[PDB]
RNA sequence: AGACCGAUAGCGAACAAGUACCGCGAGGGAAAGAUGAAAAGGACUUUGAAAAGAGAGUCAAAGAGUGCUUGAAAUUGCCGG
RNA sequence: AACCCGGGCGCGAGCCCGGGCGGAGCGGCCGUCGGUGCAGAUCUUGGUGGUAGUAGCAAAUAUUCAAAUGAGAACUUUGAAGGCCGAAGAGGAGAAAGGUUCCAUGUGAACGGCACUUGCACAUGGGUAAGCCGAUCCUAAGGGAAGGGGUAACCCCG
RNA sequence: AUGAAUGAAUUAACGAGAUUCCCACUGUCCCUGUCUACUAUCCAGCGAAACCACAGCCAAGGGAACGGGCUUGGCGGAAUC
RNA sequence: UUAAAUACGCGACGGGGAUUGUAAGUGGCAGAGUGGCCUUGCUGCCACGAUCCACUGAGAUCCCGCGUCGCACGGAUUCGU
């Protein structure tokens, strides 16, 4: 026997991190075996027997690349285009940019001064 | 109280209702939280 | 493994090496789509041992990686395998290849000069 | 929470644990008659904890 | 105390017995004795994955060697006709 | 005495002896007592054979190559390679419930439906620390304490 | 041997409710094949139950009239997968 | 049921068919579009080339072979009157 199962405990309690990213030297058995204690583990953590593995990597990159191939239209005849018909955006979505902006240029019209307070009651409800 | 817990998004890890933010290990104002709703099935 | 003579005969010897390609196709077509990968180790680990005739062999954890790179379900058709042959012990080590694509020929040479270089 | 916290279920249930320790080595040796086998001795996983 | 029973009998219980154990609970509930006159309760040595085995030692007796008096049956091995 | 094996008598229920074993109790006659005789009762209890070295140890395809340690290594542990888990067919924090199962060291008779150096098996030690978490105080279906009265009374309404 | 709130009739919507027809499609079918997977089989290891008065050939016949066995005929080299 | 230094014997090469069908690298522009540059002007260039052609009857080969290399010099177990 070895035990190492319980540096294992450790050295992920304070790499603090987990169990299948912290790594143990195959050369160091003996020494790390001999930490029973935290502040061993510290010290072959320090000294870089005992570390935290980096572990493959990502996707955002295709991802990403994915929002400029959005940016830039694309696949907007019909088929790669889907989710349901409205659900991708329920126009209630762009109302609410629509509705927001047609009052926000009627505001700004009138204090640049263009037309009169009849008309303006009546385009409003248009 | 119906106020129960905070717990964080990230970690997982539980700090109160008066805590503004997680700390498990330097989670450290990362403010991604979310209370326990408060009790199902 | 035995490049024993011992005495013959030519071939002075004890270890030397001598590269041999291990066709995996006909057991791994035999195992699962899926389950493939496995049994190929297992060809590599039972050729050597005919071909070398030795019951103690060491394959090389490049061999896995090789083997193993397409994944589970995909094997290579073949691999060069370098497999060197020493002691009264008479046991097998293995290792992985290379080749640009090509021929089986004299690859005793390149080990016998290999050892040849080693030294001072 | 606690985890349920009691003390007068807790201690009790520490007691039977307390209780449920071999016997000592001595006892087998002075010693009138015995398998020494005690016997009230319990487990985690099988049969179960009464009060 | 006895024309009682004598360890599948007598109390459920000769002993660790309302114990071990079952049931949410009310309640239910076993199996369980005996080396030897004396521990003299198996040194010392060889062996071995472990236990154990071999050899030897104690005793009237070890097929008296530790759920060890006797040791049937039902059964197994080896073996004989 | 008992047991095992045979020898003799008695139709016979059964009586008797010889050898071995056993290592302390055992008969006969008469007169009495009676938990007084089994092959059986889907009989009870215990033991034991054949069934059998038989069924099961089969659906997430999950390991493989090197190496450590060890009397012993497919399953303990390191690395690499390769996968699987994704509201959790295997991530984090907890309620109840468990009830010490946690940590460490040392083992391996039993367990783990197999190996085992391992373990949530065994043994011995050790650990849980609150003014600011929770208990705690409140009050909600109600458990109700408190007349009187039925009811012997238990007990029940108010 | 229908019949009116023991409700009659009627009826859109609804339905893992009962019956029928059409198109679409197809291995259900003609009529079966090849192929994968896990089993199977063989190896090491682990290791059970049900059941068991019974030795265990066929054709006839007989018999409480539905025989593995009586009776006569006929067959069978065991053991094992 | 095969073959065995009394042998075209085995593995590894690849030559054949009969197997599947146009590679990686490389170039052009039918054709996307857009930007900047070179120059007196004219004119052309570079850039990121969506898709295609061109160098190719290419790569891979459960079947079949002659030229090299490596190994093929062997023994366990059994008994019948």
């Amino acid at each position: 026997m070895v035990s190492l199962k319980l540096q294992k405990r450790l050295a992920s309690s304070v790499l603090k991190c987990g169990k299948g990213k912290v790594w143990l030297d195959p050369n160091e058995v003996n020494e790390i075996s001999m930490a029973n204690s935290r502040q061993n583990i510290r010290k072959l953590v320090k000294d870089g027997f005992i570390i935290r593995k980096p572990q493959k990597i990502h996707s955002r990159s295709r991802a990403r690349r994915a929002h400029e191939a959005k940016q830039k239209g694309r696949h907007s005849g019909y088929g790669k285009r889907r989710g349901t018909r409205e659900a991708r955006l329920p126009t209630k979505i762009l109302w609410m940019r629509r509705m927001r902006v047609l009052r926000r240029l009627l505001r700004k019209y009138r204090e640049a001064k263009k037309i009169d307070k009849h008309m303006y009651h009546d385009m409003y409800l248009k | 109280y119906n106020q129960d817990k905070m717990i964080c998004r990230k970690c997982y890890a539980r700090l109160h209702p008066r805590a503004v933010n997680c700390r498990k290990k330097k989670c450290g104002h990362s403010n991604q939280l979310r209370p326990k709703k408060k009790i199902k099935n | 493994m035995s490049e024993k003579k011992r005495g013959a005969g030519t071939r002075k010897d004890e270890v030397v090496t001598r590269e041999y390609t291990i066709n995996l196709h006909k057991r791994l077509h035999g195992c699962t789509f899926k389950k493939k990968a496995p049994n190929a180790i297992k060809e590599i680990r039972k050729f050597a041992q005919k071909a070398m005739g030795t019951t103690d062999i060491r394959i090389d954890v490049k061999l896995n990686k090789a083997i193993w790179t397409n994944g589970i379900r995909s094997v290579p058709r073949r691999v060069r395998v370098r497999i060197s042959r020493k002691r009264n012990d008479e046991e097998d080590a293995k290792e992985e290849l290379y080749s640009l694509v090509t021929v089986a020929e004299i690859p005793a040479e390149g080990l016998k000069g290999l050892g040849t270089k080693v030294v001072e | 929470m606690p985890s349920h916290k009691t003390f007068r279920i807790k201690q009790k249930l520490a007691k039977k644990q307390r209780q449920n320790r071999p016997i000592p080595y001595w006892i087998r040796m002075r010693t009138d008659n015995t398998i020494r086998y005690n016997a009230k001795r319990r487990h985690w996983r099988r049969t179960k904890l009464g009060f």
